[PDB]
């Protein structure tokens, strides 16, 4: 089947800049191509269709172009609310969407604060423990979160979560759980969260000794 | 003026029908196709058939043939979409959208504010809120682990909304047991550990759930 | 508006020409003008070249856009109904005089196909269904042939029992069941013939 690639996965750019979002197709195709935005919790919108002509109330700033395999959508000068996820969809393999293009602000790199949580003791009386580790105000998104049981590595045993890129100062944070039985909990001593990320010379580690 | 509304949200349990419903406004609603498309948690857009209303032609995507049913009522200016048996996989975001030309392209020009629709075995269940206690220690972080509930959403506040700055509300995670769990946090100086009292505000409104839980140092 | 000493006149495929602004327009480009069928339409446009995008409306509300490529060797004219939305007809013209227009149905279906050859002979498909089915017509220097279409080949008859085919299919073969100027061959009567 002909099939969509739009590049880059993540474009990181500023409020004033210009922005330019790829879609390219396997083949040569018609310029049955449409392009979306959409913004957290609404409903995508259409701001291009026939790969150049913009929908009504679209904004002159946005235009796109290009024909065979290679389309472009332009911003021509960014503001705040562009920043979004795109997609673009084609006429071809029944109307396939795009896996989509994020747009976010470019930041300053900024090392993550990390934090280990050992469970509380009511969670404990309850025959559960989780284990929580923060990773507070860091750019960009990348990071990595180790989980380490008397330096054993864990795995398939924690949940992660991201907030959206912060309103005042474009960082993100993250949230790892770490999920023990009360017995498998009470048979080691060393917990350790283990974070990777660029805006640190090496990897940083939080831990505690159970029961101290 | 031109617009389409789609039913309200649904919790649902597996192996249950289920039919949802996009009306439309302010134009010739029997004129166009009308498409529906799914997006699941934390992913893109997936495009899974139209109708044209006018005389109920249906054309399904390969990837949704026989998973779902599309009609349309005509003289109420209603496309409906439907499943016999959902599945916890169903769990995801539905847009109906206006579908613009067979043989030519011109995207979905329409679409509806969509309809979440949530699968699961689990039945309502308010949460359980655990402190996350400051270490020793300037900058500290302490917060609220608010865990095993269902449906969604939950609410956290600190200090009754007069604590918002370095204030982080995780997005919940689904467990392996069907039950959410979230967490927030806060950022706060070191300074105020032993001055500054710390509680945590949940509020779960599908179990009628309100938990004020003060988070202290050890 | 755009006349004989303000502008150049540019030949355009499909025997059309528009008219570009002399030096430059208020704000910026050039002005273009070419007149479609009883309608005029108007556009702006960089380049200078011809080249550009120039859209118009009919009486009946209908709209028109009319598309030249950047070397000036395609054209492309669409019908719209009044929404600017549906496409009633949409038509591509070569430098090489060939073309190919597509007319679609209330449903946005390709239900009327017409291709012009570069000699002038046009293939007609009309009452086009989702089969990829139809009713052929071959149009050319003098007679008309008229047959079916199907999504694999198109078979054009003549009709005693001695009634033979002519066959063209998805790419450029033809056989029968001939001419590269498409046709010796006279006229419809003398078919019956040989
Ligand atoms: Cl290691
Ligand atoms: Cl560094
Ligand atoms: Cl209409
Ligand atoms: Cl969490």
């Amino acid at each position: 089947e002909i099939v969509l690639t739009q590049s880059p996965a993540t474009l990181s750019l500023s409020p004033g800049e210009r922005a330019t979002l790829s879609c390219r197709a396997s083949q040569s195709v018609s310029s049955y191509l449409a392009w979306y935005q959409q913004k957290p919790g609404q409903a995508p919108r259409l701001l291009i269709y026939d790969a150049s002509t913009r929908d009504t109330g679209i904004p002159a700033r946005f235009s796109g172009s290009g024909s065979g395999t290679d389309f472009t959508l332009t911003i021509s000068s960014l503001e705040p609310e562009d920043f979004a996820v795109y997609y673009c969809q084609h006429h071809s393999n029944w109307y396939t969407f795009g896996q989509g293009t994020k747009l976010e602000i470019k930041r300053t790199v900024a090392a993550p604060s990390v934090f280990i949580f050992p469970p509380s003791d009511e969670q404990l009386k309850s025959g559960t423990a989780s284990v929580v580790c923060l990773l507070n105000n860091f750019y960009p998104r990348e990071a990595k979160v180790q989980w380490k049981v008397d330096n054993a590595l864990q795995s398939g045993n924690s949940q992660e979560s991201v907030t959206e890129q912060d309103s005042k100062d474009s960082t993100y944070s993250l949230s790892s759980t770490l999920t023990l039985s009360k017995a498998d909990y009470e048979k080691h001593k060393v917990y350790a969260c283990e974070v990777t990320h660029q805006g640190l010379s090496s990897p940083v580690t939080k831990s505690f000794n159970r029961g101290e | 003026e031109v617009q389409l509304v789609q039913s309200g949200a649904e919790v649902k349990k597996p192996g249950e029908s289920l039919k949802i419903s996009c009306k439309g406004s302010g134009y010739s609603f029997t004129s166009y196709w009308i498409g529906w498309v799914r997006q699941m948690p934390g992913k893109g857009l997936e495009w899974m058939g139209i109708i044209y209303p006018g005389d109920s032609d249906t054309r399904y995507s390969p990837s949704f043939q026989g998973q779902v049913t599309i009609s349309a009522d005509k003289s109420i200016s209603t496309a409906y979409l439907q499943w016999s048996s959902l599945k916890a996989s169903d769990t995801a975001m539905y847009y109906c959208a206006r579908h613009l030309g067979i043989d030519y392209f011109f995207g979905m020009d329409v679409w509806g504010q969509g309809t979440t629709v949530t699968v699961s075995s689990a039945s309502t269940k308010g949460p359980s809120v655990f402190p996350l206690a400051p270490s020793s220690k300037g900058t500290a972080a302490l917060g609220c682990l608010v865990k095993d509930y269902f449906p969604e959403p939950v609410t956290v506040s600190w200090n009754s909304g007069a604590l918002t700055s370095g204030v982080h509300t995780f997005p919940a995670v689904l467990q392996s047991s069907g039950l959410y769990s979230l967490s927030s946090v806060v950022t706060v100086p070191s300074s105020s550990l032993g001055t500054q009292t710390y509680i945590c505000n949940v509020n779960h409104k599908p179990s009628n759930t309100k938990v004020d839980k003060r988070v202290e140092p050890k | 508006s755009l006349d004989e000493k303000n502008s150049v006149s540019v030949d355009l495929p499909g025997e059309m020409k528009v008219l570009v602004s002399k030096e430059k327009n208020k704000d910026g480009k050039y002005d273009l003008i070419a007149t479609v069928d009883k309608l005029e339409l108007k556009g702006t446009s960089d380049k200078n070249n011809g080249s550009g995008v120039l859209e118009g409306v009919k009486a009946d509300k209908s709209k028109v856009k009319l598309t030249i490529s950047d070397d000036l060797g395609q054209t492309t004219l669409e019908v719209f109904k009044e929404d600017g939305k549906t496409l009633v007809s949409k038509k591509v013209t070569s430098k090489d005089k060939s073309s190919t227009e597509e007319k679609f149905n209330e449903k946005g279906e390709v239900s009327e196909k017409i291709i012009t050859r570069a000699d002038g002979t046009r293939l007609e498909y009309t009452g086009i269904k989702s089969d990829g089915s139809g009713k052929a017509k071959e149009v050319l220097k003098g007679y008309v042939l008229e047959g079916t279409l199907t999504a694999e080949k198109t078979t054009l008859v003549v009709k005693g029992t001695v009634t033979l085919s002519k066959n063209i299919s998805k790419s450029g073969e033809v056989s029968v069941e001939f001419t590269k100027e498409n046709t010796e061959i006279t006229k419809l009567d003398e078919i019956k013939n040989a």
